[PDB]
């Protein structure tokens, strides 16, 4: 608050016009000009900003334009002109000049290789299409935008998904349903023709904030042209239409049922292995895997969003889906057998073990697995065994994997009472025969010793009992070897487990344990000097 | 793809050697890429604004990384948001210092021969260092003298300008 | 870069020379050169007609001077060619009908801007490599500086 | 025995139109049915493909290149006025 302000504020008016005058032109903002220019736009754009005081005429504001214009255009320097440009929207000029720059802003917010330049364009163009009045040219800046949708770089694709994000946001609901058409189908190609991943999960993402804020009635609508899409013969076709269904659970919700009916007939055909027997060409291949991948996506979507599991009346439907799901278990492809799994835990974190067991209308999930449940608990142990076998094996991988052997050995074992030593026989003997043959690779003596840990834990202290001398016999192996002092990270692994072992089961039980470890380690050694002999 | 010298690979690493797997197995490409493999992935500023990505390959592939060195740039390039990409051996742990830095200068500017040097003194007392390229890739090359120079200032601690004579 | 040069006609426009003997014209008002030629040798000096704006004269290494215009840099118009060693000034007379040459040989000479040979020498004992030459403004003089002082 | 060459799994790392056949957008309105609402989409998405996309920017120098040429046709321009 200073009253000499006022008396100097037509002096400093001059000033700065003079040095816009002077340094705005082509190239006059190289070197020590340039820091110059960028503190001239600020200090005007307070002048345009306080109406209040000192206020700056309709006429000068279409100097400072001309101004502004020549800087954004200029290509040798940085454009610093956007601060300038967005206070001159806020005072509602209304000069044809206005739509000329707004138009190459546009082209700038696109264009621009750097980051805070794309930034500052987008926020210019959207206060354009909001704040002023012309209706008629507001719909030739739309398609516009969605022209831009086939930029060649990734930067100026992701820009034009950010302002479109915004227009979702801030458009009427009128002004949505006429345009509806327009962005839904073209997005619908971004999701799949896309390079980048970035880009894909951006166009997922808008066009759920599309499908938020539309009446059921459009709903109904593109469902219909998603159904199409489900019976097309074009290979990619079907699983655009399988991720494209795959957005809808989330916007509908637990509201899916009505269009549920005719979902799962689509799904059983597909997942179903009869398709994929005989194909003779690798593009097929990796057509068909790509296809089978996107719809079990679409069945953990379901699980979750919906209580498929918990549903009874398409019984004969639901049956046919989880034995295919069951069916690709062993499927040579690790992205498939992987969400299989995911699949499959999701049915083990539902269900309590002790239920299964006592039932050895209901939901078919459930009877999927009561019926003949000591011949699907083999087999879902027998798979999991396969996958640790998989090259494309990973600590995210083993994980998944091993919650599922949790579940199958804790089912075996309330069996009993009313097969665990065989699961524990056959993990055994992958750490035997892997630490034999290659000791470098880690990975499934990791998986191992984390599910005999967690296995020990679940069982009580009396139970363990009859099970700790096979369950620290593989931990004693690997306590000292000639690679373990090399990489201690099985060993530091061995030492973990078995502290917890000393902690849950009694020590002295526990040294009575680990000592018959130790004596059948002395007789085996004193056969192999008579066997050396 | 990418196998350093028994470190952990970085998040661009890992990237530049996921675009190689996709063009590995998904293009025409494979008979060349699967035999091959880098070594290290830089990214430095030049320019105020450009980014560069340096591929440290090993020496021993170089030569073979030089049959399809125009099509993995344009690739990587378009992969990438414009910034510009130059494969490097992987010289520094035989040869000199000297030695060195002109194998590195051999292996930034690889589309273009390099046919001469100048060192031209100016009435102040600076020195300016100017090397010649052939004629018949200038076009191809032209638009990365700057990044050139940026990299080499960059990695060898000397300023280059680059030239393109008339006469062979 | 040797020289610069403003024309007087079309104010805006400059003439230049540089070492690797090119000649380059550039343009005020947009910031950007606009066209570069160059010749077997380095030129010394360059001087714009005052009558005839689009016509500029070169004094080059090759004991030669070459007359241009600037729309048609292609071929020179004219070549003067009666100095024997390097030409290093250049001048117009205000009427632009001739112009004033110094060179490295201890000589002065007066080319007409349409003809190929010398009006005129001049010379002196006592005068030795003339550096710098300017025709007076009322088209009735030469003053020349040489490097004896 | 075989992987999609990517280290995380998701629907969008995919990395589709590696191997087969493309997918234009003609294919997405083709099997539907019509209709006076389909048809006044596919008049939008026409109008939408007559508009035309932003080209990259071009390299420096054939930009300063192409600033050479224009000025110089100005300046011969302004030039032919004292023949």
């Amino acid at each position: 608050p200073l009253p000499s302000i006022e008396t100097k504020a037509e002096q400093l008016t001059k000033h700065l016009f003079l040095l816009l005058k002077d340094y705005a032109k082509l190239g006059a903002a190289r070197g020590q000009n340039f820091h110059l220019v960028v503190n001239c736009f600020k200090c005007v754009t307070i002048l345009v900003k306080k109406v209040k005081s000192y206020q700056i005429t309709e006429k000068q504001l279409q100097v400072l334009l001309a101004y502004a214009e020549e800087d954004i255009y200029d290509t040798s320097r940085q454009a610093t002109a956007f601060g300038l440009l967005k206070a001159i929207l806020s005072r509602k000029l209304l000069v044809p000049e206005i739509d000329e720059v707004m138009r190459k802003v546009s082209k700038l917010a696109v264009s621009a290789q750097s980051e805070p330049a794309r930034v500052q364009c987008r926020q210019v163009f959207l206060k354009y299409i909001l704040d002023y009045p012309l209706g008629d040219k507001l719909r030739p800046n739309l398609e516009f935008m969605l022209a831009q949708l086939n930029y060649e770089h990734e930067t100026g694709r992701e820009s034009t998904l950010e302002m479109i994000a915004y227009l979702f946001d801030t458009f009427p609901q009128g002004l949505l349903h006429e345009n509806c058409g327009m962005f839904f189908i073209p997005l619908c190609l971004m999701t799949i023709n896309d390079d980048s991943a970035t880009c894909k999960k951006m166009a997922s993402m808008t066009i759920k904030s599309l499908l938020g804020k539309i009446s059921l009635e459009k709903k109904d609508w593109l469902f219909d042209m998603v159904t199409t899409w489900f019976g097309a013969k074009k290979r990619l076709n079907r699983q655009l239409a399988a991720l494209i269904c795959g957005l809808f659970v989330e916007s509908e919700g637990v509201d899916f049922e009505k269009r549920l009916g005719t979902v799962l007939p689509v799904i059983e055909k597909e997942i179903d292995p009869e398709n994929f027997k005989d194909i003779m060409e690798e593009t097929e291949e990796k057509a068909a895997d790509r296809l089978l991948f996107s719809f079990l996506t679409l069945i953990t979507k379901l699980i979750k969003e919906c209580n498929i599991i918990q549903f009874t009346k398409p019984a004969e439907t639901l049956s046919k889906i989880w034995s295919h799901v069951h069916s690709h278990l062993r499927h040579p492809h690790n992205w498939v057998w992987l969400t299989a799994a995911q699949i499959f835990g999701l049915l083990f974190a539902s269900c309590q073990p002790e239920e299964l067991i006592q039932k050895w209308p209901e939901p078919v999930a459930i009877k999927f697995l009561a019926s003949d449940l000591d011949q699907k608990m083999k087999s879902i142990s027998l798979a999991s065994c396969h996958q640790l076998h998989s090259k494309f094996l990973d600590q995210s991988l083993g994980e998944q994997v091993v919650k599922n052997l949790l579940f199958a050995a804790k089912v075996l074992y309330l069996l009993e009472l009313y097969t665990l030593l065989w699961l524990i026989q056959k993990l055994s003997r992958i750490a035997k025969l892997e630490a034999a043959y290659s000791p470098r690779n880690p990975l499934k003596r990791t998986c191992i010793f984390k599910f005999l840990g967690a296995v020990a834990m679940d069982l009580g202290i009396d139970k363990v009992k009859p099970y700790l001398p096979m369950i620290i016999a593989p931990l004693f192996r690997e306590l000292n070897s000639t690679y373990s002092e090399q990489d201690p990270l099985l060993k530091n692994l061995s030492q973990e487990i078995i502290e917890l072992l000393k902690k849950l089961v009694g020590l002295e039980s526990f040294s009575l344990a680990f000592a018959s470890v130790q004596k059948q380690a002395n007789e085996k050694r004193a056969l192999r000097k008579k066997r050396k002999a | 793809i990418v196998k350093p010298n028994g470190e952990k690979p970085d998040e661009f690493e890992s990237g530049i050697s996921q675009a190689l797997l996709e063009l590995e197995m998904n293009s025409d490409l494979k008979a060349q890429l699967r035999e091959l493999n880098i070594t290290a992935a830089k990214e430095i500023e030049v320019g105020g604004g450009r980014k560069a990505i340096i591929i440290f390959v090993p020496v021993p592939q170089l030569k073979s990384f030089q049959k399809i060195q125009v099509r993995l740039v344009r690739e990587l390039e378009k992969k990438f948001s414009g910034k510009h990409v130059v494969f490097i051996a992987q010289r520094r742990i035989s040869r000199t210092l000297t030695a060195v830095h002109d194998a590195i200068l051999e292996d930034l500017v690889f589309p273009s021969e390099i046919v001469g040097k100048r060192i031209r003194v100016k009435l102040d007392g600076s020195r300016l260092i100017k090397v010649h390229l052939d004629k018949a890739q200038q076009n191809n090359v032209e638009h990365k003298v700057e990044t050139f120079s940026g990299v080499y200032k960059k990695l060898t601690g000397k300023d280059v300008n680059f030239e393109f004579p008339e006469f062979q | 870069i040797s020289s610069v040069k403003f024309n007087p006609i079309e104010t805006f426009l400059l003439g230049s020379c540089a070492s690797d003997r090119n000649i380059v014209l550039y343009d005020m008002r947009q910031a950007t050169p606009l066209k570069k030629v160059i010749l077997d040798m380095r030129t010394n000096t360059i001087c714009w007609n005052p009558m005839e704006a689009f016509i500029f004269t070169a004094a080059n290494e090759d004991y030669n001077l070459y007359t241009f215009d600037m729309r048609a840099l292609d071929t020179p118009v004219m070549v003067h060619m009666d100095h024997v060693s390097a030409v290093l000034d250049v001048d117009y007379s205000p009427t632009g009908k001739e112009f004033v040459s110094a060179s490295f040989d201890k000589s002065i000479r007066i080319f007409p801007v349409d003809k190929s040979r010398s009006r005129e020498v001049y010379h002196t004992k006592r005068m030795q490599h003339v550096i710098c030459v300017k025709w007076t403004s009322d088209s009735k003089y030469i003053m020349c500086g040489s490097d004896e002082m | 025995e075989r992987s999609e060459a990517s280290l995380k799994v998701s629907e969008f790392n995919v990395s589709s139109e590696g191997s087969g056949e493309k997918l234009v957008l003609a294919d997405l309105l083709e099997p539907v049915k019509t209709s006076s609402s389909l048809a006044t989409v596919k008049k939008q998405l026409s109008r939408v493909k007559s508009k035309k996309t932003v080209e990259l920017p071009l390299n420096k120098e054939e930009i300063e290149r192409i600033h050479r040429e224009v000025a110089f046709n100005k300046t011969a321009q302004v030039l032919s006025k004292w023949d």
